[PDB]
């Protein structure tokens, strides 16, 4: 009547709005809308510190390249967003922190392109390590890359120095980065963005965890996984590129535990 | 505090919620949850630790999974005393718990023994 | 006095209703599966069907159903040696998990998060091992639950297995097995079968050593150890005995469900092991 | 304080003054204090799997077009 | 002679036709004349610690000075 | 027949009321522990 | 009846708390307690950020010392608490801000020491410069001191060096540090912390200006002046010195116009 549709929708957060002209309707994790923590489930009795707009707001991360050799791309929340504004520093004062988001990732091309990126948002992502002879020995610095995310790979390569390991992840890209099957990934929350229906996924994420608050700077409540379903091409061009943009904004996000700056090792 | 009664301060009593340096100067514990303690005729002052954890319930056993953080004392302004008076001189502490602590799963001290 | 007993696992699933042909603007059989769902359809939206009366139930697949069994989490070893012996009797020390073997952790590893009581049964076995005729009397065995601060016993007979305040089963051989339950004991509102995340926040003014813990390791599942002993002095003829524990979670609600594990374990945590990554055999695409 | 609950019943015998028909119950009295002592009731209950099969914010019309 | 009491539910399993909600209650029967050959009820009293943590004659108000 | 069942001991303890900023004579932080409570 | 009284208070904001047992009632200035903006007084439209208790609390600067030699101390707000945990963040991100106070001058002693401090809190408190050949030089950098604050002298020196100006405020104490008589700075809101009755100032202070809202950054609010009235003494020592310290807590603070931080030149 109007002409309202699945496909634009205008989203605004804070002092951010993001419109699109080719969505593909969008996901709430689990059918539940991020909220504030409940006095029946509370737990730190301190009076929380609630943002609100000067956190919960759109931030967009660094943009990568999609090419034809691409295996897929990893970040892990809050950990993408702990540089983000209000957020990093309300996320580094507080002891304890929880939030939710919205995950709009943005990837256009042309009619004339093709190619289909699964967005997956993963509850506790735990991935694998590099190491056949330590297990679980990934490192802070290595696990947690901030707002550049990591990627995957097709091959596992073990690390083999054993005098000086480099302790990072090797998340082989079927196998989920994690040794489950990539085509059951479709249980977690998902859209994907298949060019010549949409350019973007959009994901709305309730704070998941088992327990009402957590330490942020310890623990990742979620992972957004990113990975080629079916590769990019062009035309008859050997060497395509198309760039896919990550923008997130937190939401309902509550703080406890208030002292002076976390001040982490992350090099 | 035990000091005479002619003897006069401040204090800052703290307690920051673990994930940060340990405070070891007065600019960093004076973030946290804190009392500055005013000496005089109520000779005592009592900080609340207030239940700030991400578990509902804690290990009884130094764990960083369940850490609770830290306590610290500063000088807020000086201790200062007239002349003829000691100019040293003891605080005792006392720790109890509130009306909304409790503890859980029952087990063995490692507080006595008997060898052999 | 008496108790007398809206979707219920055993109810019947939906009837097929009959339908006839189709000819409109409506398209069931036509989706997007960019949009992150799954199309609800059932046969009568693309054939023509009859009427059938379902009987059918889910009442087997429940997660209290599918987790009904008791799972063998571990086996225990222990001892009653002569006195003379130079090495020390035998008793075992075991940390409680459900990660030591992998079936049950592989059903339980289809979610993020569990809550359940457990129930523990043990199997209890014994043998002599010297080709020697000398016998032994009826063993009793001590479960002791040991939790996490309380003294871990470092002889078979120190003080520790007076347990005033541990529980301990005294199982007697040759009887039933013993079996006990455990109320939901998490320190977290629900069991985390993963947690992506460390137990400690490196700092920059610290040492790279002391910032350090294991990626994926919290005390959410540190549950203190079981330790095992034969009660009985010394014998001259040596018995060896097998405690086996086996871990039934009932009263269960899950969380957040994952894709199984589809590559061999390889330790506590998700790590795979090069040599064990191709779980899928030969196949032609145009073959049936 | 028993708790009395119907059998589903599978194979029945040729019995209805007795087995099969006039519905068998069965008969449940706790012992322990702790609920965590309890048998498992196994009285479940199903849910819709549309928090897993349809997360979509705007409802799915299954005859209509996905998008639009 | 029973006795009924009600368990405090902890987990609760996916029941409230049988488990988890409609109350769940245990039963108690005494077998012996001795009451030593009592099982423990657990059903006990809590009480204010104030005779070891409020000792004083006169009643402390606590937003008052202790010392008046 | 069947007999069928003031703080217990398995009751839940207080609540924590939500309480905001203050500035008055009220002084609950300072006291004196010479009085034995 | 149960004792209460005027010399003993516990203040408590945030998750901080102050006690005193020898204070001298405290001041509310001009009869007004800090409040939110109202929107009949609204000027920016944005939706405001407002931290509440992870900015409403107390900070406590570097303590100073007290001889027989000071001549006085000032310090300006926001300007002294702008890199004060919260605070400063949330003022440093924002365009726009708000703030009323609360201020506790702390300064202890005993029955045989005597001196009379006061603690003036001034409306726009301008200073007067060092230069008697261009007026209103004095810089950003040196009008703004943060937490250690600057001092009064009691002699006017004109700054010479024409080549390079030192540019700073030359504050005179009988003047006011302004050209006005210190005798009258009692029409300030003010308290008097005069060893022999009392050991601390409390100083409740509205956000004053005439705006509703304006750059925190560019702009001071409040200035806290404290002189001493009569010297400080001790037996019959020569050189006793006592300190004094400055704990302040924001209140009702509320910022707009949110964008990256702002980085200001401050050497
Ligand atoms: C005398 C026998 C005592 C038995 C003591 C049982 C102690 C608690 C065990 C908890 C089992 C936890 C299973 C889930 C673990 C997880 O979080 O991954
Ligand atoms: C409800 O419980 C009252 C009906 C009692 C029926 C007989 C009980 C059978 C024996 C139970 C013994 C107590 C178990 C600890
Ligand atoms: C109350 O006790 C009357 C209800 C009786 C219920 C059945 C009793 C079960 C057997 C108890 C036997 C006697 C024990 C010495």
């Amino acid at each position: 009547a109007c002409g309202y549709s699945d496909r634009v929708l205008q989203l605004t957060l804070g002092n951010s709005t993001i419109t699109t002209q080719e969505a593909a309707n969008s996901v709430v994790a689990y059918g539940r809308w991020p909220e504030y923590l409940r006095d029946s489930e509370a737990n730190p009795v301190d009076q929380p510190t609630e943002p609100d707009v000067a956190a919960c707001r759109f931030y967009t991360l660094d943009t990568v390249s999609w090419t034809k050799e691409s295996r897929g791309w990893w970040w892990k929340l809050p950990d993408a967003l702990r540089d983000m504004g209000l957020f990093g520093q309300n996320m580094y004062y507080h002891y304890l922190g929880r939030s939710g988001y919205t995950v709009h990732v943005q990837c256009n091309a042309s009619k004339f392109h093709q190619g289909a990126l699964g967005v997956f948002a993963v509850p506790e992502m735990c991935l694998a390590g590099d190491s056949n002879t330590t297990t679980m020995h990934t490192s802070y610095q290595n696990a947690n890359p901030g707002e550049k995310g990591g990627t995957f790979t097709g091959t596992f390569t073990p690390d083999n120095n054993q005098t000086s390991p480099a302790r990072r992840f090797c998340p082989v890209d079927y196998l989920l980065g994690n040794g489950t099957l990539l085509g059951n990934a479709f249980v977690f929350p998902h859209q994907i963005i298949n060019l010549r229906t949409n350019n973007c996924a959009t994901l709305v994420l309730p704070y998941v965890n088992s327990l009402s608050i957590d330490s942020m700077v310890k623990h990742n409540n979620w992972g957004i996984a990113i990975l080629p379903l079916a590769p990019l091409n062009f035309a008859s061009e050997s060497s395509p590129e198309i760039p896919i943009t990550l923008t997130i904004a937190p939401m309902c996000c509550e703080f406890n535990g208030l002292r002076n700056i976390t001040l982490p090792r992350l090099q | 505090f035990c000091g005479s009664m002619m003897a006069t301060g401040k204090l800052l009593v703290s307690y920051a919620p673990p994930g940060a340096d340990p405070p070891k100067k007065r600019k960093e514990a004076m973030l946290g949850t804190h009392v500055i303690w005013d000496i005089g005729l109520q000779s005592s002052c009592t900080m609340v630790v207030p239940w700030i954890s991400n578990t509902t319930y804690r290990q009884t056993i130094d764990d960083s999974f369940t850490e609770g953080g830290y306590i610290s004392v500063f000088y807020q302004t000086r201790i200062v005393v007239p002349l003829s008076t000691p100019r040293e001189m003891d605080i005792l502490g006392f720790v109890s718990a509130c009306n909304d602590f409790s503890v859980r799963l029952l087990r063995d001290t490692t507080h006595i023994e008997q060898k052999a | 006095g008496s108790s007398s007993t809206a979707a219920t696992s055993r109810d019947a699933l939906p009837n097929t209703e009959a339908s006839g042909p189709t000819h409109s603007k409506e398209i069931p059989a036509l989706t997007a599966v960019e949009t992150g769902a799954t199309n609800p359809l059932v046969p009568s939206d693309t054939v023509q069907t009859r009427h059938v009366v379902q009987h059918r139930s889910r009442s087997e697949s429940s997660i209290e159903s599918f987790f009904a069994r008791g799972a063998c989490v571990t086996i225990m070893t222990v001892d009653n040696p002569a006195s003379t012996t130079n090495k020390d009797k035998l008793f075992a020390v075991w940390k409680i998990t459900y990660k030591d073997t992998v079936q049950l952790r592989r059903k339980l590893e289809f979610f993020t998060y569990s809550r359940f009581d457990m129930e523990l049964t043990f199997v209890v076995t014994a043998n002599f091992t010297e080709t020697n005729n000398g016998h032994a009397l009826n063993q009793v065995y001590q479960i002791m639950y040991v939790p996490p601060g309380a003294p871990v016993p470092e002889k078979w007979d120190d003080y520790t297995w007076q347990t005033s305040s541990n529980p301990s089963i005294f199982y007697t051989y040759g009887t039933a097995p013993a079996r006990i339950s455990v109320p939901y004991v998490g320190i977290s509102n629900a069991y985390s079968h993963f947690y992506d995340g460390f137990s400690k926040v490196p700092l920059k003014d610290q040492s790279a050593a002391l910032g350090d813990s294991l990626y994926g390791a919290a005390s959410l599942n540190d549950f203190g150890i079981l330790a095992v002993r034969v009660v009985n002095d010394h014998n001259p003829t040596k018995v060896t005995s097998k405690i086996r524990v086996y871990l039934k979670p009932k009263h269960i609600r899950v969380w957040c469900p994952r894709p199984p594990r589809a590559v061999a374990y390889y330790g506590p945590g998700v790590d795979y092991k090069d040599g064990t990554l191709t779980p899928l055999s030969t196949k032609d695409l145009t073959t049936y | 304080g028993a708790q009395v609950s119907s059998q589903k019943v599978g194979a029945h015998e040729n019995s209805n003054r007795a087995y099969g028909g006039s519905t068998i119950n069965y008969t449940t009295i706790n012992y322990y204090r702790d609920s965590a002592s309890n048998a498992a009731s196994k009285q479940d209950f199903s849910q819709d799997p549309s928090k897993f099969t349809e997360p979509i914010k705007d409802v799915l019309i299954k005859t209509a077009p996905m998008l639009n």
